[PDB]
RNA sequence: AAAACUUUCAGCAACGGAUCUCUUGGCUCUCGCAUCGAUGAAGAACGCAGCGAAAUGCGAUACGUAAUGUGAAUUG
RNA sequence: GAAGCUCAGACGAGUAGGCAGGCGUGGAGGUUUGUGACGAAGCCUUGGGCGUGAGCCUGGGUCGAACAGCCUCUAGU
RNA sequence: UUUCAAUGGCCCGUCCACGGACCAAGGAGUCUAGCAUCUAUGCGAGUGUUUGGGUGAUGAAAACCCAUCCGCGAAAUGAAAGUGAGGUGGGAACGCCCUUGUGGCGUGCACCAUCGACCGUAAGAGCAUAGCUGUUGGGACCCGAAAGAUGGUGAAACCAUCUAGUAGCUGGUUCCUGCCGAAGUUUCCCUCAGGAUAGCAGAAACUCAGAUCAGUUUUAUGAGUAUGUAAAAUGAGAGUU
RNA sequence: AGCUAAAUAUUGGCGAGAGACCGAUAGCGAACAAGUAGAGUGAUCGAAAGAUGAAAAGAACUUUGAAAAGAGAGUUAAAUAGUACGUGAAAUUGCUGAAAGGGAAGCAUUGGAAAUCAG
């Protein structure tokens, strides 16, 4: 499994590093987070 | 790890959720019909455009 | 619209603006000294229960717990 | 149908390899392969693990659709399946004991001719009210 | 490849002409006896896809060049590949400030500018 | 969808649940059956049907040979023999 | 951003509050800055405008004029300045406001009444 | 994930470069070689390219690599030219001669056009 | 084939008040609260400012009085 | 732009109905380092250009404060 | 652009008749509940968090998390007590040959059949959501009819409500281009209006590369120049649920 | 025979905070002196009407006119902002210029004449 930096405040790399998370391998659906997207986002709306 | 969790393990702050497997395996088609396994059995190119 | 407020609205008399509106109407606790002092005015009344060592309630939670780490 | 129905671009992919391989060689698994990748859902219907357990004991299995699992039966074959999708379930039991799971891209790789691979379908009933 | 045009004049809408209220502009008649939908004689000619031009000059003005809108001098900096076949026009409600540096940005990068008046 | 209406492309134009042998051994927990299903043990395991939601078992399926009690409010007269050659018995709740 | 329901951010109402302020509170939307000199030695940032204060007119057409208030003219939120004016038609003299913002002072009109209230808001005198 | 699934995101309708047109569209992307949206220009699209830009009379070439691919902050490595017209062409060519070729006369055609804009 | 008259085209002017931009108003939702009157209420009529007819406020103490607060206005 | 490119052949009326692809309208999310008092929107014009079309872009005039392309969401379109 | 000449061109919508003086703005298949089909997404013998509880400091009516239940499905059948579950043929794909192939040979998913059994079961396929379309009910595409009911005000009439009352009917119903494209009639059922099955028009899923069809004619007739019937010419890919 | 919190309802009252709402024929009947003008013996009914400009700086003065007003001026960034006040469409009308017209016009195709534009 692949590592990645850890960043310090002024910017210089770190010694420590994680594991990237296995999230990041997951699908990548654009038709799928539009389709949720679009009813999650009509969840706030006010009536009139 | 814990918030969504692996493919095959179950997250532990989501409950009975794993992450959901890709429908394709690598997901380099491209590469695919550029490799040896599917380039050895092809049969032999057409033309590309055709002349008149 | 109402003629009661429309008096109001065509009046020069200024309202009687009243505010009261508190996001996160988290009330204060009187009652007890000692819990009073340690008390988190920001925490949720079941979040400082379970942390002074205090049972909220005797009988079963009735939907779901807060599980922040494995 | 000259495409499939879904937006889904990661089945895009897979016809898209699948329309390389039904042009380019003569293997009538590519092409009946390319062809049920453009039929609808209810005409990908699900089979089960442990039906295809007795359709190799009545060799790569291959069906396009979903391979659920078949609580009833306990002690699951060993077998080598590959489908567009698998239930957590049937995978487990299809990889805990004894075989391994492929996929149609993997497939690809495996059999580009479909050599020595079993292409079986589910029961297409669905509820068939009379 | 030069331009042909299959039809100059415009399409004018039935009985536009007799009327204020009718539109200048296209609406098919729905009428059955209506003559203009049954295209008799010496009756104004419905649109048809016969009369689509060729698709090698089609969208090109006589000069062969097709027409694309600029707004900012980082859209004529997109036409660098194109000024062989794409025009570049101002968009009517660029400043004056803008529109020479638009003109002069597009004349050093040799790109045609249909509207540099 | 009003945008993707047929109005807008017309404008213009005019109490005993059941439950089967078959299903019987996946009731209980799949950590049991790893230690139960299989192995000669003199504990036999308990399937109490009644707390999982079903009061009555009947004669689908077949039977893995392991003695097993189960406990049910009711059971069909060919189930039960069907457990009895699998060397188990029903235990009937009062 | 305005955490609090206790205020609102409409801007229907806050039009309405502005022009249904009355001169209690209209004398607070007149403020006006602080000159240099005088904000260094006093602390404060600004002052609500009193008549008699000397001011110099920062931006308009009259910039860097100087001149006294003659009258803080309180319902059309306008400042009369002394020997600013415009000159009418018929040849009469009528002084045009100057809005309280766009005016800065450099003298103001102490009084036992401000000098309370320069300490109040965090001052020095 | 690769090259294609992420074409299938960026490149075929929605990104912050493209623009449509009457009939068709363009790439504003800087890094591009043809202006348009096409999966043998897109970078967001494809792995290693090479283009051409201007500077205040100047040309340079941005170079990436696939090991890299994942780093932005030095995924491109840029090289700046400042000597002649017909020593740019030759400098970008034989850079690229390792390199699939296709896409040299988009590359040569762009140092063109900019020498151009610098002699107009 | 002249002028007028009729019609069409263009320019200007008229008429008219569309379009656009705005907006201390509407409508809809949510939230908080419980407080009219024989100690004369709701409503009605008359009346009052230096100059007010409307509207507001107010009651022969009449665009208010006392008290507290602010701290120099009101404005035609 | 694999939704692409290329070669070839045939066919073209059309009511009831059936079928796909587009043009415009008000608002929402995203985007364009987007347009604008050096003149936004509108409006006008014997000015020009584009599309078979719905429509679009533009020159000049008038005008004075906001508007739009693209991907999507929504309708008192 | 305007005018001129040559040829042409009945006023539009509606059902002769009815509507239309002219212009600008407004103006009609909408929201919602249930059901049905289809496509997509998530999961899969399961599935559905949003009645609630937890939580959310930054837009806290959002997002995020979850306990017990419950809905549908996982088993039917009888009215009810009660009880309660294959091999043959083809056939998609693969292997295999002889040496191509053909053909043979295996293998046989789906499904179709025959031929078998078990009480419908036979190795479960659903559940939720969004979209499209159809239909039923709500004012229900927009406008429009004669009455009535309540409670009032005048001296039966009047007034505000019920009330957007009632429609089998009248009138209107708003953008473009493209593709395909009818029947205009048998059939029956049918007190009543209709309901039909079929035909014509389509959309999806599956066989043979056919001698399978044909608004055609032949061949052979049989009987009375015609008539029907079965069995070569010609064209076409024909089919089916 | 009797009482009783909380959970529950809430187009009215006293206030707030919002909105994928409407934007002056819309949204409440009423964005404005609106339940107002007004109508009816009465019960009841019941409208239309928003925008000068940054600031009135609302046009001094002369002249013609009895007056209304006009013409000069003057204010302003602008009077193509003059209170009949942002923008100012169409119908409709007046003048000017061009053109055609013998009991129709309008339109269509093709070209000439004049006008005008481009490359």
């Amino acid at each position: 499994r692949p590592t990645v930096s850890i960043y310090n405040k002024d910017g210089s790399v770190s010694s420590e590093t994680l594991a990237l998370p296995f999230v990041f391998k997951a699908p990548i659906r654009p038709d799928l987070v539009r389709s949720v997207h679009t009813a999650v986002a009509k969840n706030k709306r006010q009536p009139y | 790890d814990s918030v969504f969790g692996s493919t095959t393990e179950v997250a532990q702050l989501k409950k009975n959720y794993f992450l959901p497997e890709n429908i394709i395996s690598n997901a380099d088609v491209t590469r695919l019909i550029n490799s040896d396994e599917i380039q050895s059995i092809v049969k032999a190119a057409g033309p590309s455009r055709v002349k008149r | 619209a109402n003629p009661r407020q429309r008096n109001k609205q065509r009046s020069g008399k200024p309202r009687l603006t009243r505010r009261n509106a508190n996001k996160k109407a988290k009330a204060k606790i009187y009652g007890n000294f000692v819990i009073q002092q340690n008390w988190d005015k920001h925490a949720t009344l079941r979040q400082n229960y379970a942390r002074l060592g205090l049972l909220a309630t005797p009988n079963y939670v009735t939907g779901g717990v807060e599980k922040l780490y494995p | 149908r000259s495409k499939p129905a879904s937006e889904n671009v990661y089945l895009k992919l897979l016809v898209k390899l699948y329309r390389f391989l039904a042009r380019r060689t003569d293997s009538r698994f590519n092409k009946a392969i390319l062809k049920r990748l453009f039929q609808s859902k209810t005409n990908r219907p699900p089979i089960s693990i442990s039906k295809i357990a007795a359709l190799t004991s009545r060799k790569t299995t291959v069906v396009v659709g979903t391979v659920t699992d078949d609580e009833r039966m306990l002690t699951v074959p060993k077998l080598s399946i590959a489908a567009l999708r698998f239930t957590k379930s049937a995978r487990a039991r299809i990889l805990k004991a004894g075989g391994e799971v492929l996929t149609l891209d993997q497939l690809a790789l495996r059999a580009p001719t479909g050599s020595n691979t079993v292409l079986v379908r589910g029961k297409k009933h669905a509820r068939e009210a009379y | 490849v030069n331009i042909i045009k299959k039809r100059t004049k415009p399409f004018k809408r039935h009985q536009s002409d007799r009327f204020k209220r009718v539109g200048e502009s296209w609406r098919k008649p729905r009428g059955i006896d209506s003559c203009v939908r049954r295209r008799f004689r010496g009756t104004i000619s419905m649109p048809k896809i016969g009369y689509g031009n060729n698709k090698k000059t089609r969208y090109c003005m006589p000069n062969g060049l097709k027409a694309f809108l600029v707004r900012n001098v980082s859209d004529v900096e997109l036409l660098l590949m194109h000024n062989k076949t794409y025009a570049a026009e101002i968009a009517g409600n660029v400043s004056a400030r803008k529109r020479v540096e638009i003109v002069e940005k597009a004349r050093a990068l040799g790109v045609k500018v249909t509207n540099a008046g | 969808p009003t945008h993707v209406s047929k109005t807008r492309k017309l404008r213009g134009h005019v109490w005993r649940p059941t439950v089967n042998l078959d299903r019987l051994w996946t009731l209980l927990p799949n950590e049991a059956r790893d230690k139960y299903l299989g192995k000669n043990t003199e504990v036999a395991p308990v399937i109490n049907v009644l707390q999982s939601g079903y009061g009555k078992v009947l004669g689908k399926g077949r039977l893995p040979e392991t003695p097993v009690i189960v406990q049910t409010r009711y059971v069909s007269r060919r189930a039960e023999e069907k457990i009895k050659q699998a060397g188990g018995v029903v235990e009937l709740i009062a | 951003m305005k955490f609090s329901r206790d205020v609102t951010s409409s801007r229907r109402k806050q039009r309405k509050a502005h022009f249904g302020a009355p001169s209690s509170v209209r004398r607070v939307l007149m403020s006006a800055p602080l000159s240099k000199e005088l904000r260094e030695q006093y602390k404060i940032r600004s002052l609500p405008v009193r008549r008699d204060d000397q001011i110099t007119v920062i931006r308009g057409s009259n910039k860097g004029r100087e001149g006294k208030i003659t009258s803080v003219y309180r319902k059309k939120f306008l400042l009369l300045i002394e020997r600013v004016t415009r000159e009418k038609a018929n040849g009469a003299s009528a002084p045009v406001g100057i809005d309280a913002s766009k005016v800065v002072i450099t003298k103001l009109h102490l009084d036992k009444d401000r000098k309370d209230l320069i300490v109040r808001k965090g001052g020095k005198v | 994930q690769q090259d294609e699934v992420i074409w299938q995101v960026v490149g075929h309708e929605f990104c912050s470069y493209r623009i449509k047109g009457e009939a068709q569209n363009f790439c504003r992307n800087e890094y591009n070689v043809t202006g348009l949206c096409n999966r043998q220009s897109c970078p967001l699209a494809n792995s290693r390219y090479a283009t051409v830009r201007e500077d205040n009379g100047k040309l340079y070439l941005y170079m990436k690599t696939i090991e890299r691919a994942h780093f932005p902050s030095k995924l491109w490595q840029r090289i700046k030219l400042s000597k002649n017209y017909a020593k740019a062409l030759e400098q970008i060519d034989q850079q690229l001669l390792y390199w699939p070729g296709r896409q040299i006369h988009r590359c040569k055609q762009r140092l063109t056009r900019l020498t151009q804009y610098l002699l107009k």
